[PDB]
């Protein structure tokens, strides 16, 4: 039967409603939230576009090579663990939102347990020096 | 062995040099 | 110490990666594939519009009673299970964007485990005259 | 008691009524 196409419809719809769940989670934001959300954006897409160059011999290490999951989270994550600084912090959501954007045919799954748990935890503590670093 | 601490620590460092 | 902050930034970095990663999935999509997902937004859209009232009464059913899931999957598939036309899937879908479009504060996962697996297989399941149903 | 399976051929139905 007519099957060519489903491989196509399932690719589009878990876009389509991961980008709905972004919608509605964005919705529930106060002015302020959004604010410091749009600051984020503008700030890690400066250090992509000056540090591209950077960002891309560290991908070629991270990427081609065919090696598991975590591996590269203990490989990120040793910047985070010495400095605690907000550029380091910054530094590396840039490089993090590098791989988000080339990885896009790979699952979504791959490239969120890399961000949620223990990494995204660390980039929060003292998050009120981190805004700071970035709203001024 | 080109260790991505080290160079997120200098991208870091570059960041906050600038004021 | 500043720890006020923490949950905030923790909310706002599971939002933009997953924006970040939409944009790399949409990145790596030729024009015909981004042309029939732009169809699915104002079809789904124009649903949930002129059957706002609808959704709404199903979604009381839905939402505020504390059930566990996949008991959701099992009442909604049922439409999907007896009719398999694209006016079905169509109305579906437009279901679930409602559901993730209210569920903003809630998590991810609890909206994509009841879209993915079994789910998004029977949408895409003759899924040519799903888009034909569509794009025309 | 309310079927959302009914609910939605119901909707479905008034969808491809219109051509």
């Amino acid at each position: 039967a007519a099957i060519e196409f489903d491989e196509i419809v399932k690719k589009l719809l878990n876009i389509y409603i991961n980008d709905i769940c972004t919608t509605g989670e964005k919705r529930l934001l106060n002015n302020y939230e959004k604010s410091i959300l749009d600051r984020i954006y503008k700030s890690c897409e400066y250090i992509k576009k000056n540090y591209e160059l950077d960002f891309n011999s560290m991908y070629n290490q991270i990427n081609i090579n065919d090696i598991t999951t975590s591996d590269i989270k203990s490989k990120i994550i040793e910047a985070l663990l010495i400095d605690s600084r907000p550029s380091v912090k910054l530094a590396t959501l840039s490089f993090i939102s590098l791989i988000a954007e080339k990885w896009g045919e790979k699952n979504r799954a791959k490239i969120m347990e890399i961000l949620s748990n223990e990494i995204v935890e660390k980039i929060s503590n003292n998050g009120k020096d981190f805004i700071d670093f970035i709203d001024r | 062995t080109k260790k991505l601490s080290e160079c997120l620590k200098r991208i870091g460092d570059e960041l906050d040099s600038n004021m």
